[PDB]
């Protein structure tokens, strides 16, 4: 049988957005 | 760390000073024993408008390298900018000691001294200088009047 | 204070001293027979036998580095060119690679059309061009005029050139526009080629340059 | 059944079924694009989860198993900065421009870490 490729995850652009302003914020923090 | 300081002069002649130095920055401390990485860094730093930070990072250059003539260059220049040419005078004096036979170290020298006020120094040095290399004797001559 | 900054949109008493003006096409001479500080200022190469081809290349030189001696920005390759006509020889990149051995041919109508239209607002400053009178007799173009605008739509009359002995570069800076500004603001400029020396047919380009204004390792 | 409940924003399941589907493949052909495919899935859910660790670990498994991937060094290096581990991270984010120069979202990335690290 033709098994169909497996579904693959992505990393989106927002959740890495999301990511460098929290990282933006915390080093504003100090 | 070559290509780091690739990166760095290809943000600074774009004009993105900050940027520019960030590359520098990192370019030093991937070899933190360097000259003119140092003397890069630092002119960026005078870019941005911090010239204590400036000087320091000239300093910490010129005490890892006592002889080194570009480093020197920079004490005198931005001593020049930053109107301490009290120090700036035995820098340049101590540069043109190590550098008998370029004109651009006399022209410099001749400058402060005029600028100083020791006007037979400033001629004699000015002489030098034309007697040396007539390519860039315009600038040479509008010195000799100007002190005459 | 809205009727107030209408009017200096809109002055209508203030700007119209006589309205008495000539309406003739003004007329730069380009001669280097004669020297004055004005031409000294558009012409470059210095006034001077016609020097043979070796010293045209050679002098071709000096003008380039010596227009590139002074604090200037070079965008000659920031903006989009069209010929009125090719001839499958030479395209205008040999007009453009600064080399006074390779140039671009146009073939076609008689009026000739060199078009430059910019993709952003740059304000040219400095204008130059290299001329080539006895390497390129024949082909020498005679009659210059240089339009200006935002557009195609809107491209209109700036300045007259003719023509008469000019082996070197020239350098056309713009005043008449804005006397404050002391350079030129459009983004659509194109030229024409209407005539050649001693009744031409077809027109070369030796050089051509566009001026704006704004150790190491390895 | 795992990706499905990922995209149904339900993570706690996905992670429990594609554990599942790992645990039932871990025995047998740890190749043929199967233990890539279940390996990347979970450590995109543990990444989704919060838990970096063994996120990092499934990670570094794939890459072993396969390093022709910008998108597992684009993922390396968000995992790594989110930690605190800067070289790491601009490390792997090199390799993805490295294996693709034209990436949007690497760049931001690129800038964002190195200034951290001058910052640091």
């Amino acid at each position: 049988m033709i098994r169909r490729a497996p579904t693959t995850l992505q990393l989106s652009h927002d959740d890495v957005t999301s990511l460098i302003d929290d990282l933006n914020e915390q080093k504003l923090k100090q | 760390y070559n290509a780091y300081y690739g990166l760095g002069t290809s943000a600074m002649k774009l004009g993105q000073y900050e940027e520019a130095l960030l590359y520098f920055e990192k370019a030093r401390s991937i070899n933190p024993v360097n000259v003119v990485l140092i003397c890069c860094c630092g002119g960026s730093l005078e870019k941005l408008g911090y010239k204590e930070k400036a000087l320091q990072y000239y300093e910490l250059a010129c005490h890892l390298q006592p002889t080194s003539s570009l480093s020197k260059y920079k004490m005198g220049q931005l001593l020049y900018s930053m109107t301490r040419y009290n120090v700036a005078l035995q820098t340049f004096e101590e540069l043109v000691k190590l550098v008998p036979d370029d004109a651009t170290a006399h022209y410099l020298l001749g400058q402060t001294y005029r600028i100083v006020g020791r006007k037979k120094d400033a001629i004699k040095e000015l002489t030098v200088a034309m007697n040396l290399d007539p390519k860039g004797n315009q600038v040479i001559i509008d010195e000799l009047q100007k002190c005459h | 204070g809205i009727n107030k900054v209408l009017d200096h949109l809109a002055p209508s008493e203030l700007i119209k001293p006589v309205k008495s003006c000539h309406n003739k096409p003004s007329v730069l001479v380009l001669d280097d027979r004669i020297v004055d500080a004005a031409t000294k200022d558009l012409y470059v190469n210095g006034f001077q036998q016609n020097p043979t081809p070796e010293n045209l290349q050679h002098m071709f030189h000096q003008g380039i580095e010596i227009l590139d001696s002074a604090r200037m920005i070079n965008v000659t390759h920031l903006a989009l060119w069209k010929p009125s006509s090719f001839k499958l020889g030479n395209p205008v990149d040999f007009a453009l690679d600064d080399n006074y051995d390779t140039f671009w041919q146009s073939d076609g109508g008689q009026p000739h059309q060199l078009d430059i239209m910019f993709s952003k607002r740059m304000d040219i400053c400095v204008m130059a061009i290299f001329f080539s009178m006895i390497a390129d007799e024949s082909y020498a173009p005679s009659l210059v005029k240089v339009y200006a605008g935002h557009s195609p739509s809107d491209a209109r009359f700036y300045k007259m050139l003719e023509v008469r002995n000019v082996n070197g570069w020239v350098a056309l800076r713009f005043l008449d526009n804005r006397e404050d500004d002391q350079l030129l603001k459009c983004q659509f400029i194109r030229l024409l080629f209407p005539v050649n020396h001693e009744n031409g047919k077809d027109t070369h380009l030796r050089g051509i340059r566009l001026y704006v204004p704004s150790a190491i390792l390895r | 059944m795992g990706v499905m409940y990922f995209k149904k924003n339900e993570f706690v399941k996905a992670k429990k079924y594609l554990k599942k589907a790992l645990e039932v493949v871990k025995d047998l052909d740890p190749s043929s694009r199967t233990t890539i495919s279940i390996q990347l899935n979970l450590g995109h859910t543990y990444r989704k989860l919060n838990e970096n660790e063994i996120a990092i670990k499934c990670f570094r498994c794939v890459l072993e198993k396969n390093d022709k991937n910008s998108e597992i060094h684009c993922s390396l290096g968000y995992l790594y900065l989110k930690t605190k581990k800067l070289q790491k991270a601009i490390d792997h984010l090199h390799k993805s421009l490295y294996l693709k120069p034209n990436n949007s979202s690497a760049t931001a990335l690129l800038k964002n870490a190195l200034e951290l690290n001058v910052t640091l």
